RNA sequence: AUAGGAGGGUGCGGCCCGAAAGGAAUGAGCCUCCCCGAAGGAAACCGCGGCGACGCGGGAGUACGAGGGGAGGGGACCGGGGUUGCACCGUCCGUCUUGAAACACGGGGCAGGGAGUUCGCGGCCGUGGCGAGGUUAAGGGGGUUAAGCCCCGUAGCCGCAGGGAAACCGACAUGCCCGCAGCCGGGCUUAUGCCCGGUGAGGGGCGGGGUGCGAAAGCGCCCGGAGUCACGGCCGCGAG
RNA sequence: CAGGAUGGCCUCCCCGGAGGUAGGCGGUGGGGUAGAGCACUGAUUGGAGGUGCAGGGGGCGAAAGCCCCCGGCCUCCUGUCAAACUCCGAACCCACCGCCGCCGUAGAUGGGGGGAGUAGGGUGGCGGUGUAAGCCGUCCACCGAGAGGGGAACAACCCAGACCGGGGUUAAGGCCCCAAAGUGCCGGCUAAGUGUUACUCCAAAGGGUGUCCCGGGCCUUAGACAGGUCGAGGUCCGGGGCCCCGAAAAUGGACGGGGCUCAAGCCGGCCGCCGAGACCCCGGCGCACGGACCGAUUGGUCCGUGAUCGGGUAGGCGGGCGUGCCGGUGGCGUAGAAGCCGGGCC
RNA sequence: CUCAGGCGGGUCAGGAAUCCGCCGUAGAGUGCAAGGGCAAAAGCCGGCCUGACUGGACCCGUAACAGAGGCGGGUCCAGCCCCGAAAGGGUGGCCUAGCGAACCCCUGUGCCUCCCCGGUGGGGGCCAGGGAUGACAGAAAAGCUACCCUGGGGAUAACAGAGUCGUCUCGGGCGAGAGCCCAUAUCGACCCCGAGGCUUGCUACCUCGCUGUCGGCUCUUCCCAUCCUGGCCCUGCAGCAGGGGCCAAGGGUGGGGGUGUUCACCCAUUAAAGGGGAACGUGAGCUGGGUUUAGACCGUCGUGAGACAGGUCGGAUGCUA
RNA sequence: GGUACGGCGGCCAUAGCGGGGGGGCCACACCCGGUCUCAUUUCGAACCCGGAAGUUAAGCCCCCCAGCGAUCCCGGUUGUACUGCCCUCCGAGAGGGGGCGGGAAGCCGGGGACGCCGCCGGCCA
């Protein structure tokens, strides 16, 4: 499956590996985000990272979304339907569904930044990003409930 | 009180052995081969006091480079130092 | 003359000034209307869920929105400046120190003076001349109001051959391998660019060579030509 | 030993050309800490059995000796230990190999050269030491050398790392008034102004038919207890939440203050709203890198990328502003130069 | 070839002389501390020998990462050799301690060299071993200062402040025991939990370009863990008085002798003659007796200059708010 | 190809210690005798030289066990003890707790285990 990732805590307190498996996952700012594979060495790094950021399933359509609104090319460049038509031939919500099924990858799409800088959340995250998000906080893994969170980070 | 370090300074158990694996070691440890670029580990045998390596350097893996006489050249990277020893193959195991 | 903070910061309101240098009668503040608008973003009302605070779908991504433009009315201010009022914030300056508002030291006010300078040697870099050569020193002649200007001056110093305490001996102007840039040929690429195969200066590595220790092997240093002079700068040592 | 040198950590320039590894997954090796245990070495309560054992003392006997105990030494059972113990043994750390990720031909890993500063550190977690404060190391997180928003102020705690002008949403946390946002919702508890304290500050052993509950029990609805008669539940025990006593100080006074009792306190939750220079957007500046074009001495205009540029002490590096004089070049001035006071513009 | 120890059996001979058999993972031993390693050995007993040598390389440690004079160790090439049938082993001690720059000097061994040339005596040089610096990365080296001087330090003591409360003061839990019986009228062992910052100590956080000390006098104020004065409870409380405890801080808590004294002791009165905080309150309010300079005497220590938290006599107190 | 035959090895106790039954074609032994080789700090005891009268009594070979030792699997104690990262979670303190990730030792019960395996040769076929 795929999996987004959002950064949650700031960048101060943190110690340099976990200052460097961020950086390595390229969430160096808060309220970033990320989409990336269910491999055992990006669920090894999410373990090791987990307590500054938060991550669940995207699901096609939040993707889709995700991709029309906050997607940018290089150049901070807005994406749209007919680029993305005459360069892969297919609209947003099929690429997206292509890549969550796995057929094909983001990167497929050309001068496509692999970062998405979302939005503060409207109403605010709904915990405390001291605790995870199992016990009413804004950290760890949250599964499916992630759509909600990066609709209303936009 | 600061203390140098010497060959047997803190080995009491890193040296140590079995009291089960007391005596002298197959034979075959003491006659393996190496060849030029092979990875080995180094595991020091205490009860041959030949061409053992400083102790600091145990359980480390090196690359051979070499051979002279009945010991294998044998380089570390100890921080970004490259350091070159010669050890008895007694001491040597091979990778995988 | 009922009001509290190192004497200031942000925003504006009273009173006052406002010719010139700033905008402005070729239109100021101001009043009205129209268009597009990024991020963001309501409610009236309708239906439903929840014990409840409230929420969900439509209304609606609508009114509004920083800003970007246009038209109409009026006809002299606006910017700026002095003081002061209100709201919020703010415990002076330099210095040692882990730590300064400090009950730690230097701090009445103003003006003027005030602290990486010169030489010798040496290591580097920025640039310029010449180049297996480079460069003059003291000094000499010409000319000049003049110490400016022109020419000469090879003594001397560094480099061209290193090794050794000394006696002393005394070397690749390329034998070979990897190989960046560049060049050549081919394929993809709109093109850029990428990939592949050769040649590859400079670069790295072998091989061979000189000398010192040795009986020899073997090691140290060195060998296939770049140095020298000048201007300026940083630094080290000695002179206060 | 208030001082220096060599290293480590910073900065500037240059050569080299195809790799590198802070994080992660799997594998090949090393370890002897926490924990645990007695298999070694050393400690340790009692009991049982076996051993005359230089034990030792008594009964017994001129004497040589036996019989009693106690002790010593072994096996077992029982009850306990170890920083200088280990038959075992993690988390975890380190080396190497393959891969994912990231960085790198806009030139990394690496190499050469120039210039430094630094040799009192502090808070915080861990380890040894000490009654404790403290001292001495270790971890590199924060202050030193760090703005803004909070904890009443506070170095160190929470959010947060910051070019300039604007708009919006959130973070720490907050919503009875001071003070923006609820006298917000449901269930329960507290009667002590207990509390109104995340941490920097916070009182204990011992006790309470004070209350609200859970779990075990014995009797047990005309039969159980209180005083053989009534006639509804009793009588214990071990626990959990809150509260109570134990609880005495010096200028008058500290939940920050006012004050607050189905709360404005505390528990298990929930719903809205406020709240940063953080996140998003619009316009502007500079910087690093690459490119095009253009300068008769270091350069200039513009363009492309910047989620992966914009805090800063010691220190390194580049550009720029100002003053006296000299060689040039172009000029102003008695129709008023320099200088001096008050204003406008850049 | 196999040890320490133990068991059974043996003339003197026993606990232990010297033997014989069995069990015996090392419980023995190593030249020496400790750690590790060593059982057809590295231990024990024997044979031969001197490799504890000469001419040289590379590497690890002292000194991780990350620089090093000197020193120690490891892997090798050559020479001449030792042991062994041979493989194979030998560059001291099974591995980790037992030691040291420059200059100068002594010794060995061969060579070079000494100012125009040559010889002789002598000198200098290269290589190897040795003489030591223990403050051990290497000056040759006794004290007083109270007559002291200078530059600094709160990086560092004495008083005071701050943290802590070991100690100090004052409470609490349990109840062995003493009280004719009776644990709690009163005392309360052995143990355990606390409060204050009123004794002393510990730390070194602020103050050494200056914050004047103990004691007394004058004066102001505060706490209760209350000595008296007001009101109560228990009592091993007959009364008069006592012992223990509770509420209560409005008032008082005085005068004298010796001593610089605070304190403590003592005298006569009194209801009582309470303990403490305020920069150990109060020296830009006083006094200056003690303490702590400069003069001097005694005792003790030192060869001496001198010293003594040992006595003793004398020894300054600035002010215009 | 067989063999209750031997030599040289690998892992070095799951393989050891202690017990029970079975065997002598060849082979391995016990053993007969010490002139020669060799030796006793005496001993032909060991070592060595020369062989077969006897024996399988035991070394050796084949099969079996679970008393001790060792060690593998499963179940219970137990996701207990302990531990990496984060925390505006509790606790006067000591110390604990929540989220994600690791995870024993010892003890008890039931099985396993009285070793696998390689090169060559002897005898027979």
């Amino acid at each position: 499956a795929k999996l987004a990732v959002i950064r949650i805590r700031g960048r101060v307190n943190v110690k340099r590996p976990v200052r460097d498996t961020l950086a390595m996952l390229r969430l160096h700012r808060v309220n970033h985000c990320v989409i990336v594979d269910d491999t055992p060495s990006y669920l090894g790094m999410l373990q090791k990272a987990k307590d500054y950021i938060t991550w669940g399933e995207i699901n096609a359509e939040t993707l889709a979304k995700l991709i029309r609104k906050r997607g940018r090319l290089i150049g901070n460049k807005p994406v749209t339907d007919e680029y993305v038509k005459e360069k892969l031939g297919m609209t947003i919500e099929e690429f997206a569904q292509k890549v969550v099924n796995g057929e094909m990858s983001l990167k497929d799409l050309p001068n496509l930044k692999p970062v998405f800088r979302l939005h503060p959340p409207r109403g605010g995250f709904r915990g405390s990003k001291k605790r995870s998000f199992k016990e009413g906080g804004a950290l760890g893994y949250r599964g499916e409930k992630i759509n909600e969170l990066i609709e209303r980070m936009l | 009180v600061q203390k140098a370090h010497s060959f047997r300074r803190k080995t009491r158990k890193k040296l140590s052995k079995h009291p089960r694996r007391r005596g002298l070691p197959p034979l075959t440890r003491f006659l393996q081969e190496f060849e030029v670029g092979q990875r080995v580990h180094i595991v020091i045998e205490p009860s041959y006091h030949k061409g053992m390596p400083d102790p600091r350097f145990h359980g480390r893996t090196g690359t051979v480079v070499g051979k002279r006489g009945e010991a294998y050249i044998v380089e570390i990277k100890d921080g970004s130092k490259v350091k070159t020893l010669f050890i008895h193959p007694v001491h040597l195991r091979p990778q995988k």
